[PDB]
């Protein structure tokens, strides 16, 4: 379906580092989503032809959120070319867990790892080069199917920086039935991976079971303010250039 | 000797200044670097994770996001560090405490 884009209201925050803050409004300089943008929204309503998963543009930092329950979206593949002579990263939220294959894998003309386990060998075919292998805890990830109200609101950044591929997350029990709704919450750290590899673009590898629902931003060099309270959270924050009053604030 | 003469008319004056001086030399992080054990309440040099600084690391109240190594405050400066071994996190309060003024 043509991208209808629409409103993110105030989405895309993350911790940017590590250190831990109280009462304190802090302004950070970091990649984070334009406020009020338009989200480049891949319309996976199905029941159309949203299996346009070309080479997408992998700039710096991608807000790939998704609304789905059902995870259709088991794996996600990113390369410069994805012609079999490149260290290509795979993140595949497999049976096990969410494995982190980054490889020299030899790809073939259509460049997928389709349903067929990712069995049709476009992506991967042979362990030559392998920096390293991030199998992650293995959790209930059972290739999920439940769908409906879409509670689970799984929000991923997916950003590159000095090599690190740094993977945020979130899982807010929220419900709603339709595209992202008002509201604040900041995304944590999941993820860091400690390699060197460069890339250029990634897919969105849907299950063959499609009607779904999955977003794609994309972030920007700006500066926010962001509002630690008590306990120690992000509560709140403006964009600093965004308005005149969000500028004076 | 501060005021380079010989005699001094009645008055309070500052000579000096006055910072204790820290015991011992910890360094941490041989959690999975050398050992050392944990000692408060007294002036030491300690090493977190490369942090290398000067305190008393006293006992903390705040509570941490269980990702976070460090903490600071409004003036942006180290307040609280995590354990690197036992997982736990303790304040840190610098005692370089005050000048020292005679009365004469």
């Amino acid at each position: 379906l043509p991208p209808a884009y629409t409103n993110s209201f105030t989405r895309g925050v993350y911790y940017p580092d590590k250190v831990f803050r109280s009462s304190v409004l802090h302004s950070t300089q970091d990649l984070f989503l334009p406020f009020f943008s338009n989200v480049t929204w891949f319309h996976a309503i199905h029941v159309t032809k949203r299996f346009d998963n070309p080479v997408l543009p992998f700039n710096d930092g991608v807000y790939f959120a998704s609304t789905e329950k059902s995870n259709i979206i088991r794996g996600w593949i990113f390369g410069t070319t994805l012609d079999s002579k490149t260290q290509s990263l795979l993140i595949v939220n497999n049976a096990t867990n969410v494995v982190i294959k980054v490889c020299e894998f030899q790809f073939c003309n259509d460049p997928f790892l389709g349903v067929y386990m990712e069995s049709e060998f476009r992506v991967y075919s042979s362990a030559n080069n392998c920096t390293f292998e991030y199998v992650s805890q293995p959790f209930l990830m059972d290739l999920e199917g439940k769908q409906g109200n879409f509670k689970n609101l799984r929000e991923f950044v997916f950003k590159n920086i000095d090599g690190y591929f740094k993977i945020y997350s979130k899982h807010t029990p929220i419900n709603l039935v339709r595209d992202l709704p008002q509201g604040f919450s900041a995304l944590e750290p999941l993820v860091d991976l400690p390699i060197g590899i460069n890339i250029t673009r990634f897919q969105t590898l849907l299950a063959l079971h499609g009607a779904a629902a999955y977003y794609v931003g994309y972030l920007q060099p700006r500066t926010f303010l962001l509002k630690y309270n008590e306990n120690g959270t992000i509560t709140d924050a403006v964009d600093c250039a965004l308005d005149p009053l969000s500028e004076t604030k | 000797c501060t005021l380079k003469s010989f005699t001094v008319e009645k008055g309070i004056y500052q000579t000096s200044n006055f910072r204790v001086q820290p015991t011992e030399s910890i360094v941490r992080f041989p959690n999975i670097k050398k050992s050392t054990n944990l000692v408060k309440n007294k002036c030491v040099n300690f090493n977190f994770n490369g942090l290398t600084g000067t305190g008393v690391l006293t006992e903390s109240n705040k509570k941490f996001l269980p990702f976070q190594q460090f903490g600071r405050d409004i003036a942006d400066t180290t307040d609280a560090v995590r354990d690197p071994q036992t997982l736990e996190i303790l304040d840190i309060t610098p005692c370089s405490f005050g000048g020292v003024s005679v009365i004469t």
